RNA sequence: GUAAAGCGCACGCAGGCGGUUUGUUAAGUCAGAUGUGAAAUCCCCGGGCUCAACCUGGGAACUGCAUCUGAUACUGGCAAG
RNA sequence: CGGCCCCCUGGACGAAGACUGACGCUCAGGUGCGAAAGCGUGGGGAGCAAACAGGAUUAGAUACCCUGGUAGUCCACGCCGUAAACGAUGUCGACUUGGAGGUUGUGCCCUUGAGGCGUGGCUUCCGGAGCUAACGCGUUAAGUCGACCGCCUGGGGAGUAC
């Protein structure tokens, strides 16, 4: 049911006495195509094994998102470290019009429409933790309604 | 369940120094008095009887608790406390990533019981001395770190503890996990992690002696339950 | 120098859910205390109280919903050094309306969607979520 | 409520600062390490050697009452400063008994002049003297059976440095430190002096009126520089030293111990 | 192996081996998805056991807490909505539609003891509508026993009656301030046509007494 | 602050901004109307060339400017505090 | 900016009151002050010391080291207008958890003692939230905001040429 997506995976090196002992580090994502989304980044001496790594810290430490159908409830802006990122809730059957790690985190939560711009930093660990970062401060009609001890109907 | 009186006197009231506090246990600070803080009994009550009665109904659906303190001063009232009630305790220093990494800690545990069992069980004698002393050696190391937490098995269901800032990494590694944390909670300490606070005084031996009975005494009770 | 009374309002509110003040007092002016109104209508405070003859000071007391704060943002959108004035067509939408922007119109200070409901625009004070 | 309001300033109007109220019950001896609760926010951490009395074995077992000393809080944690210099102040109020009726009468046995006068001690302690008080007139113990028992008649007192001289023999017989520190200087005037930090280069032995002294580290025994002070003599203890050298002006009297 | 390293809570096992063997199981909220573990990736272990010993229609139930969320658990895999209690034997009255009752039933001999002993105790599978229509048998009887309480006349007794929740049936334990409400409560005589009830209770102890 | 980037420091004209209360004005601001904003182009709904491009009817738009009539919370002016 | 004294003189802070009644903040151009070196004229010249000379060292030593040593450093009056002129952090105002100090006021308190409880100004260190590329900053912000100004737009060429 789940869904997981690698999005990157780059080699990493260390100096030592001998020479450069080199490495992996792979970057997934994972979500079930609902609220839920969560991403891992896992290192190892061979490739598959650092995916491995990742795909098992995604599937831990998820996080809940509140969709209003297929797109967000409202524009949203998130950022980490460098990378910051505008993303918009968009018109169904338009599509996830979005870049690159960003791209791959929103297909797993299951958003389907959405207009979306990585300002700053591109940096695929960055953007992906800024767009889970705007995902979660993002919040519903009924969650801001209990916030200000409203109906739903009055906040429209 | 627990009174005012009974805590006055075993030095409940008294918290640390007024250069050593931590600005959000403000709340819970009444005054100061001679340069040391005095901690407000009528807002520790009863969030301690809170805190047992969430205690109690974590024993009734048979829950396992695990009772933290390192202190050195109080390690060994713990473990009577743990024991009363057939709990399961840490009196000595916490091994860092005892809950987090629990699936490494789960083999000590078995060749700790493997080595109990050589020891009683076997009766075998006939071992190379050097050798025989080694284990033995092993053995304590063992009884030492993980005694309590032998009989276990798995994760516990909530967590006590004596001093939050001393037993910080136990704290962080059940909000990790999600464990119900139960902290006795000095001015000095942070309780943040803490999910049921506890405004007392982590130092003093008596009151530490009490906070454990009347815990104790309420999970017999669900337990009975 | 001080210049403008409202947004240091607004940066003391700002402040005082950030640090889970309580209650956050400032001197009061007419502006102010018809925001501070708007804001209760709105909810995003509990109550505000103005208290004083010769230097009256407002009041306000913050609101915490499960922990955090209420106010999870507010800017000033006119500021002395540049003025914004809208037309009711042209009314913004604070988080795609599940926030506020208070405006000040010919009939007095209110909200957005109120603005609009009236048939009337004028000049943004503020943008609350 | 105003229960506890009241049960605070009730529990001010039941404590005080210094050891004065005899409140803290022996809650656990172990060697070497007694324990009380004075009411105070920790347990002290007490010598045995505050509590043995006179030939070297212990005297309270558990639930015994003595009061301890105040004024310091927390050093990272605990609480006080050690019961005997309580009773100091039983000892001061016992001295000060005599002006009532101009004469304190005890057991004062003085055998030699540390520093001019003869050592009085009384029960546990033992204090120095100045030379004119052993002996109401030129009498002279030394030809008197050593440690001899009569009492101690006060001759001379300082007021501010704990010097004390008392007359054994004869029953029928009925700014401010550094201006004139010429009293103890001489060459060798020796004192008793508590010792108060040991700063691995020195000891601090300083009792005489708001003074500082340094025995540093090379006198102290018979070896110059293996020695450490930590190991050789104490903490807080009273001793046998004496000035051998004084600053008036940059106040560094230069104690010795090697005498 | 997360179950054997003490991650997957699991109490009891009521299946039936040799065709369903639908299991509950809990764990310490921290990320863990015990039935997610138990299943594996696309049933990959789920697979394992369904052909392990035999053909057998393996479940696994997300237990939630206590027995309250048991009985709903006990009903998958199907689409429970609500429950009745009691004492000792509480009987889990299930209750559902006809349209997933199909689903839910399965089979008269085989859904009906599989997650019977899926509480331990038994299970009454019923209908939506048998719920309401048992649900009415027993505001009528605190009524529908010949009115052998209190007593008074008859007139007030219809207009007390009309606003009075579960009859008068021991009803004094309840809140005795709402009744007061009530258009028509001068001095406690109300509070006392309850006394008169508890009064009733005893007569029928002097008829027990009649007939013991 | 260290990546480019705080005048070496001040005073200070012009300029920019300006505590708080009341009154007034109505310049800014907002609302409505009138006049204009060529046609074509763009966009919406239509029509015609077999379709399309292309042609084409009606609308919308042309975010503006000018006026007149209101509104007066804010900013401004004036008067008193 | 550092020995004492005197004469003339600017600012700062506190204590209470009394008064004025927004008179304020910032500031392109403009004006002033602006280390050291340097220049001009006139004085002065102990020590030190660019330049210079000799002796060493060295492969060489137009240096480092040694012996000497003149401009200058000093004073008066002018000019110069730059420095890693640095907190590499523009000015003014408001708001946001703490601890340990220093210094300088001041209110009360039995100063019963060097103290006890406050309340102001300036100031050093540590550290929370928050911020930050990180380092770190952290009520003296590099946090949260407002007003005004100055400045940046790849490295070199070049802060150079005209």
């Amino acid at each position: 049911e789940l869904q997981e997506k690698l999005i990157a995976v780059n080699r990493v090196s260390k100096t030592v006495k001998g020479g450069r002992i080199f490495s992996f580090t792979a970057l997934t994502v994972v979500g079930d195509g609902n609220g839920r989304v969560g991403f891992g980044y896992g290192k190892a001496r061979e490739v598959p094994a650092a995916i491995q790594k990742a795909m098992e810290k995604a599937r831990r430490n998820m996080i809940n998102v509140a969709l209003n159908n297929g797109t967000l409830q409202h524009p949203v802006k998130g950022v980490h470290t460098g990378s910051r990122v505008f993303m918009q809730p968009a018109s169904e059957g338009t599509g996830i019009i979005a870049g690159g790690a960003m791209r791959a985190v929103l297909e797993v939560a299951g958003v389907h429409n959405v207009l979306a711009k990585a300002y700053g930093s591109t940096n695929p660990i960055n953007v992906v933790r800024a767009t889970i970062d705007g995902l979660e401060n993002m919040n519903s009609p009924e969650m801001v309604a209990a916030k200000r001890g409203k109906s739903v109907e009055e906040i429209l | 369940t627990v009174s005012m009186r009974d805590m006055l006197k075993a030095g409940v009231h008294f918290g640390h120094q007024t250069r050593y506090w931590n600005p959000k246990m403000k709340p819970f600070i009444f005054g100061a008095r001679n340069k040391v803080h005095i901690i407000n009994l009528e807002k520790t009550v009863p969030m301690f009887n809170e805190a047992l009665a969430e205690l109690n109904k974590i024993a009734s659906r048979k829950g396992k608790i695990l009772f933290v303190g390192t202190k050195r001063a109080a390690s060994e009232a713990v473990k009577d406390a743990a024991l009363s009630c057939d709990q399961f305790f840490v009196n000595h220093r916490w091994l860092g990533g005892m809950l987090t990494n629990w699936k490494t800690v789960r083999q000590s545990i078995k060749r700790l019981k493997d080595l109990e069992t050589q020891s009683q069980d076997g009766t075998f004698d006939k071992l190379t001395k050097k050798e025989a002393l080694m284990r033995t050696r092993e053995l304590e190391k063992l009884e030492n770190s993980l005694g309590g937490i032998k009989d276990m098995g798995g994760l516990p269901d909530a967590l006590f503890v004596i001093d939050a800032d001393h037993e910080h990494i136990a704290i962080k590694e059940a909000n990790n996990l999600g464990i119900p944390v139960f902290a006795i909670v000095d001015t000095n300490s942070d309780p943040d992690g803490v999910d049921f606070v506890i405004p007392g005084n982590d130092d003093a031996i008596r009151a530490v002696t009490l906070y454990l009975g009347a815990v104790a005494a309420t999970v017999r009770e669900g337990r009975s339950q | 120098s001080m210049q403008d009374p409202i947004a240091d309002m607004l940066t003391r509110i700002r402040n005082g859910q950030a640090a889970n003040k309580a209650a956050v007092t400032m001197p009061s002016s007419k502006l102010k205390v018809a925001i501070a109104n708007v804001l209760k209508e709105e909810g995003f405070i509990e109550d505000f109280k103005v208290e004083g003859d010769t230097k009256p000071e407002l009041e306000l007391t913050l609101k915490y919903f499960q922990g955090k704060a209420v106010v999870e943002s507010i800017q000033r959108v006119s500021r002395p050094g540049l003025r914004i004035y809208k037309r009711k067509d042209e009314l913004p939408k604070v988080m795609a309306g599940l926030g506020i922007a208070v405006v000040s119109t010919s009939k007095g200070v209110m909200t957005d969607r109120a603005a609009r409901q009236a048939g009337l625009g004028g000049e943004i004070i503020c943008y609350v979520a | 409520e105003s229960f506890a309001q009241l049960f605070e300033e009730s529990l001010k109007e039941i404590e005080t600062r210094p050891g004065s109220i005899v409140r803290g019950v022996v809650v656990a001896i172990d060697k070497d390490v007694v324990l009380v609760d004075a009411g105070l926010k920790s347990e002290s951490a007490i010598p045995a050697e505050q509590f043995k009395n006179a030939q070297g074995e212990l005297e309270i077992q558990v639930g015994d009452e003595v009061d301890v000393a105040l004024d310091a809080v927390e050093d990272g944690f605990g609480e006080t400063l050690l019961s005997r210099e309580k009773a100091k102040r039983h000892e001061a109020w016992i001295t000060l008994e005599k002006a009532y009726e101009d004469a304190e009468t005890v057991t004062g046995v003085i055998n030699g002049k540390v520093k001019g006068g003869f050592t009085v001690e009384l029960n546990g302690i033992r204090a120095f003297l100045p030379g004119s008080l052993v002996d109401v007139r030129p009498v002279r113990d030394t030809l008197h059976l050593e440690g001899k028992e009569l009492e101690f008649k006060v001759i001379k007192l300082d007021q501010k440095r704990n010097n004390v001289v008392v007359s054994r023999r004869a029953v029928i017989e009925s700014e401010d430190p550094w201006v004139a520190i010429a009293k103890r200087y001489p060459e060798g005037t020796k004192l008793t002096g508590r010792v108060t930090n040991l700063t691995d280069y020195g000891c601090f032995v300083e009792i005489e009126e708001g003074v500082e002294g340094l025995v540093h580290v090379s006198e102290m025994d018979w070896t110059n520089k293996n020695i450490h002070p930590s190991k050789v003599v104490n903490v807080g203890d009273v001793v046998e030293v004496m000035v051998l050298d004084i600053d008036e002006e940059r106040r560094r009297i230069s104690l010795g111990l090697k005498q | 192996p997360e179950i054997g390293e003490e991650v997957i809570e699991i109490k009891a096992a009521a299946r039936d081996p040799g065709s369903r063997a639908k299991i509950a199981v809990k764990t310490n909220d921290k990320r863990i998805d015990p039935v997610g573990a138990c299943v594996g990736m696309r049933g990959a272990r789920v697979q394992a056991v369904s052909t392990e010993l035999g053909g057998e229609r393996i479940d696994i139930v997300l237990w939630d807490d206590n027995p309250a969320q048991f009985v709903i658990n006990a009903m998958a895999p199907a689409d429970v909505a609500s429950i009745v209690v009691d004492e000792d034997k509480h009987t889990m009255d299930i209750a559902v539609e006809a349209g997933n009752l199909a689903q839910a039933i399965g089979r008269n001999g085989q859904n009906v003891r599989l997650a019977s002993q899926l509480s331990g105790w038994e299970l009454n599978v019923m209908t939506v509508d048998d719920l309401q229509a048992k649900h009415q048998a027993e505001a009528h009887a605190a009524i529908d026993t010949f009115t052998k309480y209190l007593d008074i006349d008859e007139d007030f007794a219809t207009v007390l009656v009309e606003e009075g929740f579960s009859t008068l049936e021991e009803l004094a334990y309840v809140p005795m301030k709402e009744l007061l409400e009530i258009e028509g409560l001068d001095e406690p005589t109300v509070e006392a046509l309850r006394e008169r009830a508890k009064n009733a209770l005893a007569t029928i102890a002097q008829a027990q007494e009649e007939s013991l």
